[PDB]
Order: C-alpha cells, then structure tokens, then sequence
C-alpha cells in the first residue's frame, strides 16, 4: 500500500489524510465497490459533500472537479481517483 | 431545496479468471498439464 | 502364444524383469513391483524417443532398429514400435 | 483457372520448395505467343481450408506467354520467369499485389533472343542470393542477379 | 434522374440488374394478400 | 406528450404514445398518436391506422 | 536490333488508343494525348524516318527511345488505372448483395474500403477533372447498389427486423404487459424508421459531394410504403 | 462492438445515445482516458454539463448522480460509466 | 505443416482459427519473431488485445493466461503458444 | 551461465533479481518449464502478479508487456524473457 500521488489540486494536509483514509479503506475493505464508498463517505462528513470516488486497477477518467479539490494517487498497484464535484 | 435528490449508486466490474499452465517443446506425448482404469490400451 | 514366451523368458536365470508398456508409458502387463513398472515404463518411452531422434538427425531417411543400454546393475534392451514396445531387463552378470 | 481453363493447356508447372502446398500452374495456346497477351499464372494453395482447387489462391497477369515459373528454394513466395519475349521478370508475391512485378529486364542487344527456359542458382556469396539464368537461343550464357535484370551480368 | 442513362457499367450494373429482378420477383410471387 | 425529442421535418405515418395518471392511481391513461405531413402518399397512409 | 523496340511503341500507341476509352477517365485520356503529341512530333518527318534504318539504323533508335520513355509512363499509368477500376468494382458488387437489415455493418465496412481506395487515387497528385470522373462514376453505380438494398426492404422489411420480446400474464382479472404493448410496438415502429434513414446519410466514394446523389431514391421508392405499414398494421391487427 | 446495458436511470434516448457516443470513442481510441474523454465532451455539448465518464476492465465506484442521468453498460469487456452531477 | 492441438483452453472457434492464422504466418515468414508478430497482431484485433505469442523450436515456457484464451499446437516441428493476458 | 542482457525496460534492481533468479533455476533445475517456472514464481512473489516466463534456446516472441517489466537476456546460449503482462 505504499502511496505515490501523480496529480493533486489539494492542500498538502487534505493529501494526506486522502491517502491515509485510502490506506485504511484497503486494509479494512476487500471489494473496490465498498473501498470507494468508505473513503467517499468520510470525505462527505469533513470536507462535505458531494464527493466521488473511483477505485481499481484498470481504468481511465475524464471528469470536472472544484478548484483545489482533486487528487489522483496510487497504493501499491491499486488507483484511487478522489474528487469534488456538485 | 435545489438539490431536491442525490441518487447514490455503487458499481463494481468483474473478475478475470486465469489459470497457470505449462508448455515445452520438447518433451513427451503429454506436454504440459495443470499445476487407472487404463481402458486407453484395450482398442489395441 | 506370446504370454507362454514371456513365462519362458521370465524364468532364465538372467532376466530380472519384463514390462508391457503399451500407451506412452502406460503399462498392462508386468512381472515386477508396481514402484518399478511405473518408472520403468516411462525412463524407457523417454528414452527409446531420444534414439530414434539421433537416428533420424544422422541421416533423415533411417530410423532405429534397436536400442540397448548397459550398467553395472542390470541392462535393458526395447525394440522400435509403431503403437507400443516391450521392456525386458536382464543382469549381464 | 475455370473460365480460361476451357480454351488453354497446361504448358508449364512447379512447386514452391517452401510452401509445399502452393501448386504452380501456366497453360497458354500454341499458336500466337508472339503479340498477345495469352494467358494467366493460377496457383491454389493444397492449404487448410483450400475446399475448392478450382478457385485460385494468386493469379499473376503476365504481359506475355511465360514457361519455367519456378520459385527461390529460401525466399517465402519470390519466382522469376521466361518471356517468349526474350525477357525473363521477377516478381514477388509478397506484395499481393499479384500481376506487379519487381524488375524488368532490357530490350537492347544484351539478351534479345527469345531464351526456352530460366533456371536458378545459388550465388558463391550469401546462400540468400540466388542467380538467375536463361538458356539463350543464339550461344550466350547468360546470368544475373536480381536487380541485375537489367544490365546482365554474365 | 434515377435513370442514370448516360452512364456506363457493365459488371455492376449486370449484376445489379439480375439481383434487382430476381428479389423483386419472388417478393410478387409471395402473393400476400396485403 | 411531455417528451424532450428533437422535432423531425419528414414524417412517413409516424407512430408515438403517451401516458397519464389521475391521482386516486395510476390507471395508465395511454393516448395513442398518428401523424403525416405534406401531400406525401396521402391515402396510401391515411387509410391505413383508420 | 530496332524492330524489337520498334514494334512495342507502335503497340502502345495502337493498343492505348483502344483501352483506355474502357474507363474514360481523363487521368488517362488527356496524359494519353501528350503521348500522341510526343508520336507526331516524331511523326513530322516521318517521310524521313522511312529511310532511316536502311542506311542507319541508330537515328530511328533515338527517335524511338523518345517514345518508348512516353510509353513507359502512360503503361505506369495504365496499370494504376487497371488496378483501381478492379479495386472499385469488386467492393461495388459486394455491397449490392448486403442486405441492409441484417448485415448492415458490412455495408459501412464495404463504403470505408471504398473511401480508402478513393483516397489512393487523389494521393497521386491529381486535379479535379481526373479525380471527379473517378469518385462520380463509382458513385452513380453505388446509387444502384444501394436502391437495390432500399428496394429489398420496402418488399420485406417487416419480416428481418430485430426480434422483440414480451411477458403477457394475468392480474386482478385484466392483461397485464410486462413490457407495456405500447412500447414494443413503438420500438417496432422506430425499427422500420432507423431503416428508411439510412438510404439518405450516405458517406461513401465522394463523401464530400453531394448527398442528394442517394436521398432521392427514397421519394423515388416511397411506393413501398403502403406496402410495409400495410404489413406492419396487419401484424398488430392479428396481434390484437 | 456488442453494447450490453446493466444499469440505468436515464431516457431511452440518452442511453441509446450514451452507447453510440462510446462506441465512436471505442473506434477512435484505444487509451481509457481518452475514450472517457470522446464520451464526456459530447454528452456536456448535446444535454449540458457536466457530465463525467469512466471507462476501464476494473475498478469499482461509489458516486452521486443526477435523477435520470445515470448508466453503466459494457462494450464488449470494456465497462462505460457515464453521469451526471453539477 | 501438419497442425498438432496438444493443449487448449479455447473454444473451438477460436482454435481453429489460431492454426489457421499461424499457419498462413508460417506461409509468409521465415523468421519466428516476424511468425509471431503476425500471429500476435490479429488476434488483438479480431478477439481483443491483449494476446500475446511465442514460436519456436525449443524452448519451455510458464505463463498464466485468461479462461478461454490459450493454445499450444506445433506446425510440423514449430511449437505455437498463443494467449491473452492484459 | 555467463549473463548477458540484450535488452530490458527494467529498473536495474530488478535486473539483477531477473539475473540472480535465472541463475539459480538453472543450478537448480534441468528442464526448461521448470526453470521458467522458477522465475516467474518469484517474480510473482516480489514484484505482484501476473509474471510470464520463456526459457529456451530457439523461440521467437512478440509480447506486451507492462512499462517497466520487461526483460531479455542470455545465460550461456539459452534466452530467457521475463515481463508482466495482467
């Protein structure tokens, strides 16, 4: 689960916290479905809403995001796509 | 309210199945097989 | 016919063995333990294969004829087939 | 070839050494071999799935009337062949463009005759190189490379 | 101008034609009551 | 009908429907719906849905 | 030595003059021209060329090297022209025998090889007369091809529609639908519409013309009309 | 090539249009992105912004979407999610 | 050559077309690297990347491939392995 | 089994793991599949799946293989090529 971010719009305390919220959801979820949905969910309560995430190992994306609220990283060979967006 | 819903869905694709298996060139009659009634030899 | 001859060989003093090894190493016939019929049955199905690939690399108009092998334990002749060949093993001593 | 198959004879057949399947054939009329375009070359693959001989695996339009179509032993799918012209052509199949040849030979004095037959020979240097001859009608010996065609060299 | 009269084919415009014919008249065969 | 469709120029006998509800339930009120536009095939189409 | 080559000028020019009015486009007849041109310059003395070879053969050999160059040109030409006209209409027949409602992506993939071979014909560095008379003609034949498809529905286009599906059952006492017969019916409709769109959006040999070249096939045939709604209204009267 | 539609909460002509819009994106590109890309662009120019587009053979989600702006369909084994939301 | 199926997990469609692909290959190519190459790049497009090949005269080989895409078979002498994985 | 690499897109790290696991399969083991085996194995272990190894002395191959994961080498006269493809 080592973390290597490769684009970021996001305060530096916010990375990280995204980063450790994903290292946790992988350590405590087995399917990306239920991943994805935990590390959405805390990002709601904290950041609020509306927040989407995408987890896997073999996608692509295009999407719009808020100014200063997109990060995109991997833990080990997993993606995770972390955005606010509405 | 403006945002009078906000429909939540989660997706997960599927999974691939792979198998590992064994080739060579050389070698004999049976090449590779995946990691005693004998009646094979009755039609001759 | 050909059982009573394989009797007949199987009670000279100098053979110690005979396999009937009939589908690529699958064997119907014995008169040893089955640990040895197995492995025997496949060291000769490899090995008869080997000869007949030098025969044919030497000069690619023949085939093997016969083939023996020697050691100090015992020694092994087989006999080229076109479904299946016969394995006795004899003490040369 | 079904439809010139009815009027024509076979005259010239081969093999290729490489694609022992690929059946070589040439028919031509007897008569006229001198002006007109007079027939075809039709291969058909003896190939998986080649459920119908009558129906060519390549068709090579040859200006005119070729004998002794005979393929390099290495090169995949590469022949060179006797014009009654007097000129031998090489093509080269591999393209697919089937009727396009590769070189042409000259008109001049170097090999006017109208040669009976073309024959290949391994070349001293590299084993891939195969010279190509022709039997003159007049008394020359006559070889040469492959883009050596034109401007013969022996 | 569907005509296309002054025009000129001879394997495409054959083969159209038979084509066209033969469709054509086996969907007037069918004799639907239509 | 309460559709967001594009309008189309051309129309050959077109077909569409649309539903309603009256509020004790949904009955499934459904209209059905003929068009034609034009001096094209006039009574080769008219004739046909009625 | 120089009746050799002698008769193959000779030959081209006989021969041309003759095949390549197969094809009539100016590609080759205007190129063919020059050619000729380069034979009469030659031919100004012809008067004196009869004499030529008798005494000395070697003038007449420049005189025909000259035309021969010509010659070489023009055949290059010619075995382009040759292979595009087989290239077109080898795709051309094969169209005509796809029928719209059932394999419909072998007619784009047809039109696509077309556009293709089109575009090997305009990389050559011509100009528009000798472009258009190629893309145009193919076109004219491709309008053929296509009525043909056309035709063959409006006779049966109800018959090779994609299949439909739904669940009838019983509840309180009334037929329900599952999905509503509505719907099915609609997506019939809309099927037969999808069909008779596509003899007006057409992107073959000369997608940048004008399309006008193939829409008009659709009022031309619109006869089949009654035809194919007559046939649909009566499946949903025996369905009902 | 074959488009099969698992989930939708979307007009009929929005899905049929969703599955033609990435079909093209599917001819024209091989990179997932640049598919996402193609399908994304078209649906903010023909039904406004702002849409979002994911495309790839693994990853799981967990988004909020717009009423009646949502599908998820396969072409081939390649997974199209397409939404809208903002 | 003569074609040999020793090992498949590959509908029979899909077998016999790979045969006949290598087949032609061999037809055409002197060269294994330039064989499979050929073999490789139509199997991408007719069935999907990503295949992968490998033709030979001696060699062994251990890979993992995807259900319904893998086959061994020789050409006369020439050992074909074909396979999908990615 | 003197080594020599002829080409690799690999970190030189993981060369010499590719190296030093070759090697050992070739001490260890007499039969081709089962040296590939060997080294795909540990690959696999080390680097995460899905490792794919050819092990012989008369092959030609055309691959895919992942950025970074590819390697092709000799140990005397036989090659062994070694990537990551799924």
């Amino acid at each position: 689960r080592k973390a290597v971010i490769k684009n970021a719009d996001m305060s530096e305390e916010m990375q990280q916290d995204s980063v450790e919220c994903a290292t946790q959801a992988l350590e405590k979820y087995n399917i990306e479905k239920d991943i994805a949905a935990h590390i959405k969910k805390e990002f709601d309560k904290k950041y609020n809403p509306t927040w989407h995430c995408i987890v896997g190992r073999n996608f692509g994306s295009y999407v719009t995001h808020e100014t200063k609220h997109f990060i995109y990283f991997y833990l080990g060979q997993v993606a995770i796509l972390l955005f606010k967006s509405g | 309210q403006c945002n009078e819903d906000n429909v939540e869905r989660d997706i997960q694709t599927e999974e691939i199945e792979t198998r590992e298996v064994w080739t060579q060139h050389p070698g004999e009659s049976t090449v590779v097989s995946g990691g005693t009634s004998d009646a094979v030899v009755m039609p001759k | 016919e050909v059982e009573e001859t394989l009797k007949r060989l199987q009670s000279q003093k100098g053979v110690q063995g005979i396999i009937v090894v009939n589908t690529e190493g699958i064997p119907i016939k014995s008169t040893m333990d089955n640990p040895t019929t197995t492995q025997y049955a496949s060291l000769m199905h490899s090995f008869i294969l080997k000869a007949r690939s030098t025969v044919r690399d030497i000069d690619p108009q023949n085939d093997l004829t016969f083939l023996r092998i020697r050691s100090k334990k015992n020694e092994i002749m087989v006999a080229p087939d076109k479904d299946y060949f016969l394995i006795v093993i004899q003490n040369p001593t | 070839p079904p439809a010139q198959a009815q009027g024509l004879h076979v005259t010239s057949i081969s093999w290729n050494s490489t694609g022992s399947v690929v059946a070589c054939a040439y028919g031509r009329l007897d008569h006229g071999d001198w002006s007109t375009l007079k027939s075809f070359v039709c291969a058909w693959n003896l190939d998986r799935r080649d459920l119908r001989p009558q129906q060519p695996s390549a068709v090579v339009e040859v200006p005119s009337a070729v004998l002794c179509l005979a393929f390099h032993p290495t090169q995949p799918s590469h022949v060179a062949g006797g014009l009654y012209s007097g000129e031998v052509l090489v093509w080269d199949l591999s393209r697919l463009e089937d009727p396009l040849l590769w070189r042409t030979g000259l008109t001049d004095d170097t090999h006017t005759d109208p040669v009976s037959q073309v024959v290949w020979l391994p070349e001293p240097g590299h084993s891939h190189r195969f010279q190509v001859l022709s039997v003159a009608t007049d008394g020359k010996v006559l070889l040469w490379q492959g883009i050596g065609v034109g401007q013969l060299q022996l | 101008d569907p005509a296309r009269d002054p025009q000129y084919a001879e394997n495409e415009v054959d083969e159209m034609r038979i084509q066209k014919d033969l469709e054509l008249e086996q969907y007037k065969r069918s004799s639907s009551k239509s | 009908l309460d559709r967001d469709e594009p309008p189309k120029p051309t129309l050959a006998l077109e077909y569409t429907y649309g539903r309603r509800a009256k509020g004790h339930n949904t009955p499934k009120d459904i209209a059905h719906f003929w068009e034609l536009g034009g001096g094209t095939s006039l009574l080769d189409l008219i004739s046909i849905p009625i | 030595k120089q009746a050799i080559i002698l008769k193959q000028v000779a030959h081209f020019y006989n021969s041309i003059d003759q095949q390549m009015i197969q094809s009539q486009r100016p590609m080759m007849l205007q190129s063919a021209l020059a050619f000729e041109q380069i034979i009469k310059n030659s031919k100004a003395g012809s008067g004196g060329k009869s004499q030529i070879t008798w005494d000395n053969p070697k003038e007449l050999e420049g005189y025909i090297q000259k035309l021969q160059n010509a010659a070489e040109r023009l055949a290059t030409e010619n075995r382009k022209l040759r292979k595009w006209h087989t290239t077109f209409c080898e795709k051309v027949v094969v169209l005509m025998n796809i029928d719209l409602l059932r394999q419909q992506q072998r007619w784009k993939d047809g039109l696509q090889e077309l556009r293709t071979g089109l575009a090997t014909v305009e990389a050559q560095g011509f100009q528009a007369s000798d472009m258009h008379a190629w893309k145009q003609h193919w076109n004219h034949q491709l309008y053929k091809a296509l009525e043909h498809q056309y035709q063959m529905g409006l006779e049966a286009l109800n018959e090779n529609l994609p299949e439909i599906n739904i669940d009838l059952t019983y509840k309180q006492g009334r037929l329900q639908f599952r999905p509503p017969f509505e719907e099915i019916r609609a997506k019939y409709y809309r099927e037969m519409k999808r069909f008779i769109g596509i003899p007006n959006q057409f992107k073959g040999v000369g997608e940048a013309g004008d399309e006008s070249i193939f829409s008009i096939m659709i009022d031309r045939n619109a006869s089949g009309f009654l035809t194919i709604f007559s046939k649909a209204e009566d499946l949903f009267r025996r369905l009902s």
